[PDB]
DNA sequence: TGCATCCGTGAGTCGAGGGT
DNA sequence: TTGTGGGAGCTGTCACGGATGCA
RNA sequence: CCUCGA
């Protein structure tokens, strides 16, 4: 009830009847967590020696992976060590605001021995500027932020799968040796009998030939396998036999179009697969198959390569899998189960996290540095070489920068709110390099997956083309050092659940027998009844007693991510539409004022601070200043500390980041306690919308088909209002014909028009912009032959004499206004890093404030989407008896049809936190509220509730408070115990027949409005290439009458118009020209030439040496091209010339 | 088709496919289903090229067999079924062909053959931007 | 697969965790099927527009003989449950005249709700109409034997681009079809050879029947004595 | 393929951009305010300040054309200049000329 | 008989084998192959350009090797290089390894610029991006006949722009063209009287994507509208399965006199009752209506 | 100004006669545009001598800036002083 | 010369913004 | 223009038809 | 191309 864990935090009484015994993690340690691993940070360090002290961190393991690097004489040897970080550069709002990369300068010691003078020189080098993580978990890149998202990767290990099927119906069995690092190799079975090793994509040799490749002879390998008619059959049928004719064979069939040699065959035989250098199982590959086969059960994993005993002991696997014997055991191996392996089963199915996927890269820099440090090391006289002449950098800056710049899984952060970015963070990706590609995303991939339960959550993923490939970690889930993703159970011991919390990943959870959180316990901790649900091992539901129950959930809501869990009766919402709301939640605006849901979950605070967008006190003190600007808090250590606010800063998405603080000067505030609000947050918790009044039922259509009708309180009172910011950029730079000058001097343009210019051509601060203003004015040199002939006219009759100059100054764009609220500009006559060329760079930023609107999309939390179709006056609306008028109105054939009853049962729990309740408990407690915690009998107007999932508040306690509801001012129960109420017309007057439903209802600002989308365009930009109108609102574009619309048209059978839209509206060059001139001069529109696209299509075949020609009716091919001369008749005659 | 005839094929799809839509509920007339099938059944394997300049197996629209065969006697043919897609690649006009799909093969063959598009289709017209032939492009109306 | 487990809970009454996580798997499995069906049906519509697109409306009638003879309905008459797709908006080819014998509807008529009605109350079972198949039209196909235009409801117009009306209506809907289904209809119309084929008698005759084991071995002895 | 993001960031340097039809349709049209300021000037002077100002022939072929000497052509422009200056007074302070 | 369809197709066109070996490659135009200036002085050249200039560069080198009269076994690793790089120029990635370009993708050839939805067939001549067009979010509407709907004055202004220009010039708000276009442009209020003037009774054509049948464009005649959105009759929603949960649709005005017939005619609103592939009506009351009646 | 009344449309394969025929000049170098000035090469992939002049009635050396001189081959650059659509429409080609 | 394998084809429409 | 020197990813797609190659 | 919208 009081979730007084979080110091200040507002008291969010809550439904809840089990107990949490383990809280939420850090939503951040996803990232944290391996981001200091590949530092080997403080943080870090202390954690993994205070678990079970071989403490290496990422870096630390890239260099002692390179380290030594020998010469081909093993003369000399440069070695690196010992990676520390200088400062950061500059801080994350200088980096965003001159579009850098928060970075920090990366040095290692690098020692030189040469073996043959014995002397040796150590050195201190420096290898980059290491792009570094924000306290928020996130990168600065050119000075945008970003997420870098956890990839699902399948783990490096063994894997056999039974292929059901080749032409005939007889089933194969495969595998494939997947690593880390290194070459691939797989084993499979025919439609024929035999068993072959393709390796690298190359031709089915059978395996045999790599038994004697190894040394095994042909009778050691005889006597092994003699229980597998398989393979004598494979070795009756053999080619040859014997060990370097199979060896030799081996490097024919490696190199199309070579010359074999035994000698060379045998090195990089060895090379492939044994070597450390090239191959290289990891830590957890070799984990993987030394518990499959059961080969090495001592734990002695200093050594992670392919070996002959582990290959050997695949293949016998492999063989021995078509017998299908349940059990097996290799020389030394220990009765490791026959079966085949799920690859989306999440102990086959790791993640890399953020630090992996930057060692990765950091590793490919590292080893092109090292081939240019051998290369150097001989070029070079020795005896006068240094540590600082052998390293090359370049190639691992360039490593470094490659991946934050182009890696799919460097993402540009999704901020429309604190939720967006806090789930981006803790997603996990299917696609990318080294994992799956799309066009191999089948369904199965996509669906979920029994093994995701409290590791990935089955809710939320994205309805388009991405389902199933972007899932979101669930909330107590984290990633362990092999990449596996466990979730904490509850030891349970001989039927009493004890407090004992143990992590467990997907294939330890197999072995055991997991419980439910709801599951009933005396007061001592044992199982009350026997036999109840649990989940039996491949994801299967039985009914076991429980002195066989090993482990318990430590909390409902395990299974389920952030988002989701902030779904108030989440179990009473059809998984789609609870998706839907997952989705939605990360699409809220924030308004201007933030408001949090009067019924929420406990999910709000938690999920807020953790996201970041709130200030959060580091240490307890009291606050010795507080302005708009920032905070300052003594704490009792006599330091103090200052935190400046985010004032109307621009997100990545356009909505204002906007902190604003919630202490006073003097107040006491405690380590964690939260300073100040953010976009979306009220008093520390997520606020992603505002309590609305809400009636359900149809009104007069207004509402049909999910349109959503809104009260014009909601537009007065700025409940819905929202402030949008965009950055508007321009710069002036070299060009073929001069450079450009941005200036308040501008052709053909009147002096009122440059009314809100500065001197310097920039609008000012301050003004307010509209269609078409000039925010920079800018020229850019054109030629003299560019200028038209009044353009030219004036030019000389006046003697400007100035260089004639282009209008390319910077407008606002159409359909957008705002005021002026900031400008940024950056010169090169002033020392600025700017690009090549590049003279002078300024940003205007555009504030808007955004009332709601005809077309704006809203959504509740259980994905009941919707447009609003009309805002009423406040006097049309339907109103209570007392006169209040309601402020939305969801229509109902739109609830029962999608499952999403969660809408009522919120509703009416709304309208009981909204009116507060007294339960009677004069005579005792009624049965219904039995259960209710003693902070829930009582509740003041407006009180704040909880309703966690799967632990919320049920129907009948539920049905209880709508009796016992408060009244208002004036004694009167406006909300019978059903939760309906008597509503008048507001526009005739009578009442409403029948009582509405009515109550209050979470409703969120979706950024899906009206002013982003209206577009349209009578003629503009077109492609070079094709002439067709340009795409997009951005580009003033023109909207695509594609395939299908064209045999709608067709259909139809208009000709005309689809001549029209695919000739003149489009194509036809002078077409276009000679329409817009006939409707100015209200003539007919003419006659449709030819689209230039067929043009294009002609000239494209020629180059393909088609000879395509156009033919005449009867005569030979038609000219094409057109005159040189035109219209000079008419066209320069008609500036008064004859 | 061998077995039957013409006729009896065109009645067989038409009630297969229409069956299928059935299962689902879905109410689609029979005309639209026959427009699609009398696409199928337009032309004619040929068995032996008796007089004719006609290779022996190529498939060849009906009226062009037929219409051919009677300027030659002052020619075995049987006939065929093929799907749509087929059916498609195997226009007169290759221009139709080659933005219908596997446009290098379509546009190679074209190459090899000269072929001369009449540029008679709806499609085509389309795509030369001029009035298609039908509905108010057809000249008795336009 | 069906889980032997039910959900034995309403939403109402709000499921546990293991029925809500359970009913996950078949809320995605048809996200994602939907989302590949409907790339399945946009292919299949394509494809058919192109096959149907040079087909239009030349002449008013071919004045063919030909058509179809479809039903329309134990001690009573019955409804054909497919009336409403290969009868209703067909053109008579034949007059309709019951026992005792009257003229229902004249040859060459609508066939509309009205004609059906009257047909079915005189006791006509069965009618002739004139069907595409059966069009004698050089390229593409006549009027009469089309029907009325399903947009307008008079007979259709002379320019109709009647091709790509048919892939469309037949399109719209192909994303409705689940689980064979769109496969069946794709093997149809692509014209091959099926998966289980059922063989055919080629010529009349008595067939022998021999029981192997999964082997059946159907021979058939002609009337004509042939081979 | 070049996106049109980019054809368009690229033409926001450019000496000519992506025009319009419009744009293209109204310089093909006439300038109402020039054309009458032009036709207003006598027929010769006009002429002159035709030629050299918009077709920038230079002098002596402008004298070539006329029939008349370079003083004469000369002479033309300049009072042409003068006389169109004086009308356009305006059109020269709507458009950016009076700088 | 497959040889023979080559060798006949061959003999019976005058055209002959030779040209299947080329002697001379021709260069596509360079505005079909363009090169822009970016942002970051870094240029953007279609691939087109790159592979013609790896042509360049082998056969320049085989011409020098021929000159220097090199080693037959580098030469003929010259010619094999020019032949390998005028495979990827007219259709890459057909024969071994594609010619990549940074990031390791194969570079779009003169083939892959026909093929596909992409290629120029299906993206650019059997569809095309149009003028005199729009777009914005639908909302319902209920108050609308079925001919009519809500068009939003800024995209009514937008699209008729030319329209209300020759009326404002009519008229005597505008004293020449380029006032009436600044006069659009700056939205000073005289637009507006004139506006409800040009676009009276001048149908346009609404569209929802995705058009599965005709009636995925409709005719309406458009009635001005105060807001940002569309506004559609409650009766079309079903045939253009439009629900109001976020939808947008697309607007566009038919310019000339056979346009604006066929949109009044063929496509108008309430001339499109019966579903074109079941002949029964699509437009009747759906779910409030029907709770209703 | 094509009236759009086409009665067919024919593919061949082209000789190397007809890719002569049709090209305006062979394109010799690599190079496309000079950083420095941003101007195309000559004889190159963008050469304005065989392709056509990047900015109307202009020749790359800049003898010749206008419409009067209209149709003249610029005898310095060999640049031909017409309209810059002509480079979509220009084909080159190359002597292997 | 008779097939088995391999290879080449195709895999919905329209939007928004970001921008190596 | 001289002691030695061989890539980075890849696959977690699928149904269909007909050439191509093998023996 | 990525993420998103219907
Ligand atoms: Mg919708
Ligand atoms: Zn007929
Ligand atoms: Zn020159």
């Amino acid at each position: 009830s009081s979730n007084n864990s979080v110091p200040g935090a507002p008291n969010r009484v809550s439904f809840a009847k089990l107990r949490e015994p383990l809280e939420v993690p850090g939503l951040l340690d996803v990232q944290t967590d391996s981001f200091e691993w590949l530092i080997g940070s403080p943080r870090w360090r202390e954690s993994a020696a205070e678990r079970g002290v071989n403490p290496v961190g990422g870096l630390e393991e890239v260099l002692y992976e390179l380290s030594p690097i020998e010469d081909f004489s093993g003369s000399m040897s440069l070695s690196f060590s010992d990676p520390r970080f200088d400062d950061v550069k500059a801080p994350v709002d200088e980096c965003k605001d001159k579009d850098m990369t928060y970075a920090a300068p990366l040095f290692v010691t690098a020692e030189f021995i040469n073996n043959n003078t014995g002397e040796i020189k150590s050195q201190t080098v420096f290898m980059g500027d290491f792009p570094m993580m924000t306290e928020k978990g996130t990168f600065i890149i050119n000075g945008t932020e970003r997420v870098v998202v956890s990839q699902l990767v399948r783990s490096p290990g063994v894997y056999f799968d039974e292929t059901i099927d080749k032409s005939t119906d007889k089933t194969l069995h495969s595998v494939k040796v997947i690593p880390s690092r290194g070459a691939w190799l797989e084993f499979d079975v025919d439609k024929r009998d035999t068993v072959g090793v393709r390796i690298d994509r190359k031709r089915r040799q059978p395996v045999t030939v790599l038994l004697k490749a190894l040394g095994w002879t042909s009778e050691q390998i005889v006597e092994r396998f003699g229980f597998s008619e398989i393979m004598r059959s494979t070795l009756e049928k053999d080619n040859t036999v014997g060990t370097d004719e199979a060896l030799l064979d081996i490097y024919r069939k490696l190199r199309p179009g070579e010359p074999p040699t035994k000698e060379s065959a045998q090195t990089l035989l060895e090379n492939l697969f044994f070597k450390e250098k090239r191959y290289d199982l990891a830590r957890v590959g070799r984990y993987k198959v030394n518990k499959k086969l059961g080969l090495h059960v001592g734990e002695p994993i200093t050594s992670s390569t392919l070996t002959e005993e582990d290959v050997v002991a695949t293949i016998e696997y492999l063989v021995r899998l078509h017998e299908g014997q349940t059990t097996m055991t290799v020389p030394g191996g220990v009765e490791v189960p026959v079966e085949t392996d799920d690859i989306d089963h999440f102990g086959n199915r790791r993640l890399r996290t953020v630090g992996e996927l930057i060692q990765n890269q950091i590793r490919v820099g590292m080893s092109r540095m090292e081939r240019v440090v051998r290369e150097r090391m001989t070029t070079q006289d020795v005896e006068a070489i240094t540590p600082q002449t052998l390293i090359n950098i370049r190639p691992v800056v360039a490593a470094i920068k490659e991946f934050f710049g182009t890696s799919q899984l460097s993402q540009f952060m999704d901020q429309n709110n604190p939720l967006s970015g806090l789930t981006h963070k803790r997603r996990l990706s299917a696609l990318g390099p080294g994992g799956l590609s799309r066009e191999r995303a089948g369904l199965e991939v996509r669906d979920v997956h029994p093994s995701h339960y409290g590791r990935m959550c089955p809710i939320e993923t994205p309805e388009g083309p991405n389902i199933g490939l972007i899932g979101s970690l669930s909330v107590y889930a984290r990633v362990n050092p092999f990449g596996f993703i466990e979730t904490p159970y509850r030891k349970v011991v001989d039927g009493v659940v004890s407090d004992e919390i143990v992590y467990l990943t997907a294939d330890e959870e197999d072995r055991h027998v997991v419980a439910q959180a709801n599951s009933p316990i005396d007061a001592d901790g044992r199982f009350v009844e026997p036999r109840v649900l649990v989940r039996r091992k491949a994801g299967e539901v039985e009914y076991v007693p429980s002195s066989e129950v090993d482990y318990m959930d430590v909390s409902p809501r395990q299974m389920v991510s952030v988002a989701t869990a902030m779904i108030p009766f989440l179990e009473h919402d059809d998984a789609n539409r609870a998706l839907m709301g997952a989705n939605m939640q990360r699409q809220a605006v924030p308004l201007v004022r933030s408001e949090a849901p009067l019924v929420g979950t406990g999910m709000e605070l938690r999920a807020a601070i953790d996201a970041g967008d709130v200030v959060v006190a580091e240490e307890s003190g009291v606050i010795e200043e507080v302005s708009a600007d920032y905070i300052t808090v003594m704490h009792d250590n006599g330091t103090r500390r200052t935190y400046r606010m985010r004032k109307f800063a621009r997100s990545n998405h356009g909505t204002c980041a906007n902190q604003c603080p919630i202490v006073d000067a003097g107040d006491r505030v405690e380590a964690g306690q939260v300073i100040a609000d953010g976009p979306c947050t009220d008093d520390g918790e997520m606020a992603l919308g505002k309590n609305l009044l809400v009636a359900i039922m149809p009104w007069e259509g207004h509402n049909y088909e999910d349109a959503i009708i809104l009260s014009n309180r909601l537009v007065e009172e700025d409940v819905l209002t929202s402030i949008h910011i965009e950055e508007h950029e321009i710069d002036a730079r070299d060009t073929k014909l001069g450079a450009e000058e941005i200036t308040r001097d501008i052709p053909n343009i009147s002096d009122e028009v440059l009314a809100d210019l500065d001197e310097r051509g920039i609008v000012r601060i301050g003004a307010e912009v509209r269609d078409g203003d000039i925010l920079v004015g800018k020229v850019t040199p054109k030629g003299e032959t560019e200028l038209t002939p009044e353009e030219r006219l004036l030019r000389a009759i006046f003697g400007e004499k100035a260089r004639e100059v282009r209008d390319t100054s910077l407008k606002v764009p159409h359909g957008e206004s705002g005021k002026v609220i900031g400008i940024r500009v950056f010169s090169r006559e002033d020392e600025d890093e700017l690009p090549a060329g590049v003279n002078e760079l300024v940003r205007v930023y555009v504030a808007q404030k955004r009332k709601i609107s005809d077309g704006d999309k809203l959504a509740g939390r259980h994905g009941n989407k919707g447009v609003i179709g009309k805002i009423l006056p406040v006097e049309d609306m339907p109103f209570l008896a007392d006169g209040t008028p309601v402020d939305i109105i969801l229509n109902t054939h739109g609830v029962p049809r999608r499952m999403n009853i969660g809408q009522i049962l919120e509703t009416h729990l709304g309208w009981c936190a909204h009116s507060g309740w007294k339960v009677d408990a004069a005579k005792g407690v009624p049965d219904w509220a039995a259960r209710l915690p003693d902070e829930l009998l009582e509740a003041q107007p407006n009180a704040i509730v909880s309703t966690p999932v799967f632990d919320g508040a049920q129907e009948a306690e539920l049905q209880g408070l709508l009796s016992c509801t408060l009244p208002n001012r004036d004694g009167d129960v406006l909300v019978d115990a059903d939760g309906k109420a008597m509503l008048f017309d507001g526009r005739s007057g009578e009442p409403f027949p029948y009582p509405v439903t009515v109550g209050y209802m979470y409703i969120m600002k979706l950024h899906h409005l009206v002013d982003d989308k209206i577009h349209a365009r009578s003629t503009g930009p077109y492609s070079m290439i094709t002439q067709q109108p340009l795409g997009g609102k951005a580009q003033f574009g023109g909207q695509r009458f594609g395939e299908m619309e064209c045999w709608a048209m067709q259909a139809y059978g208009a000709a005309y118009t689809l001549q029209e839209l695919l000739t003149i509206k489009s194509d036809d060059t002078v077409g276009r020209v000679k329409v817009y001139e006939a409707i100015v001069k209200g003539e007919n529109i003419p006659e449709p030439g030819i689209p230039e696209s067929f043009k294009v299509l002609l000239k494209e075949l020629q180059s393909l040496c088609l000879n395509v020609e156009v033919l005449s009716s009867d005569g030979a091919a038609i000219e094409l091209r057109e005159g040189e001369d035109e219209d000079l008749e008419r066209a320069a005659a008609n500036l008064g010339i004859n | 088709l061998r077995v039957q005839g013409p006729r009896e094929v065109q009645i067989h799809l038409v009630r297969e496919v229409q069956e299928v839509y059935r299962a689902q509920g879905v109410s689609i007339h029979d005309k639209h289903i026959e427009v699609i099938v009398r696409q199928m059944l337009r032309r004619v394997t040929i068995i032996d090229s008796g007089s004719t300049e006609f290779l022996p197996g190529s498939l060849i629209d009906r009226a062009e067999f037929e219409a051919e065969n009677r300027r030659v006697v002052a020619a075995a043919g049987r006939p065929v079924l093929m799907g749509i897609t087929k059916a498609s690649l195997a226009t007169d006009s290759w221009l139709s062909a080659a933005s219908f799909q596997e446009t290098t093969r379509v546009l190679t063959d074209a190459a090899i053959n000269c072929r001369s598009d009449k540029l008679n289709g709806l499609k085509e017209n389309v795509i030369i931007g001029k009035l298609i032939p039908a509905g108010t492009g057809i000249n008795r109306y336009r | 697969e069906f889980i032997p487990r039910p959900v034995k809970s309403s939403f109402r009454e709000g499921l546990t965790v293991l029925e809500y996580f359970i009913n996950t798997h078949g809320a995605r499995k048809g996200l994602a099927d939907t989302a590949l069906r409907t790339a399945d049906s946009g292919y299949l519509t394509r494809r058919l527009v192109d096959v149907s697109q040079d087909v239009i409306v030349r002449e008013h009638d071919c004045q063919t003989e030909r058509g179809i003879v479809v039903e329309l309905a134990d001690g009573t008459l019955i409804r054909d449950p497919y009336i409403e797709t290969s009868a209703y908006a067909r053109t008579l080819g034949t007059d309709a005249v019951d026992e005792a014998g009257n003229v229902i509807v004249e040859r060459g008529q609508d066939l509309g709700d009205p004609e059906i009605d009257a047909l079915l109350a005189a006791g006509i079972t069965q009618v002739k109409v004139r069907s595409v198949l059966t069009c004698a039209t050089s390229t593409g196909v006549c009027a009469t034997c089309y029907g009325r235009s399903m947009a307008t409801g008079k007979l259709v117009d002379i320019g109709e681009a009647v091709g790509i009306v048919a892939a469309q209506s037949i399109g719209e809907p192909g994303t409705q079809l689940t689980m064979g289904g769109l496969p069946r209809v794709q093997e149809l119309f692509e014209a091959r050879v099926p998966r289980g084929k059922a063989p055919i008698a080629d010529v009349t005759g008595r067939v022998r029947l021999e029981d192997g084991e999964r082997f059946y071995k159907i021979t058939i002895v002609p009337d004509d004595g042939g081979e | 393929q070049i996106t049109d993001w980019q054809l368009a960031s690229n033409a926001e340097h450019s000496s000519t951009g992506l025009r319009s039809a419009e744009v293209e349709a109204l310089e093909a049209l006439p300038d109402t305010e020039i054309k009458e300021a032009l036709q207003a000037l006598p027929e010769e002077f006009r002429m002159a300040v035709y030629y050299a100002d918009v077709e920038g022939f230079p002098y002596k072929e402008i004298a070539e054309i006329m029939d008349t000497p370079i003083g004469t052509v000369m002479s033309r422009l300049h009072r042409g200049r003068r006389q169109l200056r004086g009308l356009l007074a305006d059109v020269a302070r709507d458009r950016g000329f009076a700088r | 008989l497959k040889r023979l369809k080559v060798v006949a197709a061959f003999q019976q066109s005058g055209n002959s084998p030779m040209g299947m070996v080329l002697d001379a490659v021709p260069v596509i135009p360079p505005e079909l192959r363009p090169m822009v200036q970016l942002d970051g002085g870094r240029f953007a050249t279609s691939d087109l350009n790159d592979l013609y200039r790896r042509v360049i560069n082998r056969n320049n080198r085989l011409k020098r090797l021929i000159d220097l009269g090199a080693p037959e076994i580098i030469v003929n690793n010259e010619k094999r290089m020019l032949q390998e790089s005028v495979d990827a120029l007219f259709d890459n990635g057909r024969r071994g390894r594609p010619v990549t370009g940074p990031g390791n993708r194969p570079l779009k050839s003169l083939s892959d610029l026909l093929k596909g939805k992409q290629g120029r067939f299906r993206q650019n001549l059997l569809g095309k991006r149009v003028d005199y067009s729009g777009r914005s979010v639908i909302v319902v509407g209920p108050q609308l006949k079925l001919h009519q709907c809500g068009l939003p004055k800024l995209m009514a202004l937008e699209l008729f722009k030319p329209f209300v220009m020759k009326r404002l010039v009519d008229l005597n708000h505008a004293q020449n063209i380029k006032s009436a276009k600044r006069m659009v442009e700056r939205q000073r209020p005289q637009v507006w009287d004139v506006l409800e003037e040009v676009i009276a009774e001048h149908p346009v054509l609404l569209n929802r994507a995705p058009t599965l049948h005709r009636l995925g464009i409709q005719a309406f005649e458009p009635m001005l509208v105060e807001g940002k959105a569309i506004q559609l009759h409650p009766l079309v929603c079903e045939a253009f399965n439009a629900d109001f949960d976020g939808d947008q649709m697309a607007v566009h005005l038919p310019l000339s006199a056979e346009a604006q017939a066929e949109a009044r005619i063929l496509m108008l609103s309430s001339n499109n009752i019966l579903s074109p592939a079941s002949g029964r009506p699509l437009a009747m009351p759906r779910l409030d209506m029907v709770t209703g009646l | 100004l094509d009236v759009n009344f086409f009665d067919e449309l024919r593919i061949g394969l082209a000789t190397a006669e007809d890719i002569r025929q049709w090209s305006y000049g062979e394109v010799k170098k690599p190079e496309t545009i000079n950083y420095r000035t941003l101007k195309p090469e000559k004889d190159g992939l963008f050469c304005e001598k065989i392709f056509g002049p990047t900015r109307d009635w202009e020749c790359y050396c800049g003898k010749y800036k206008r419409v009067r001189f209209k149709g003249i081959i610029c005898e310095r650059c060999g640049v031909e002083v017409t309209r810059a659509k002509v480079r979509r429409e220009r084909m080159g080609h190359i002597e292997l």
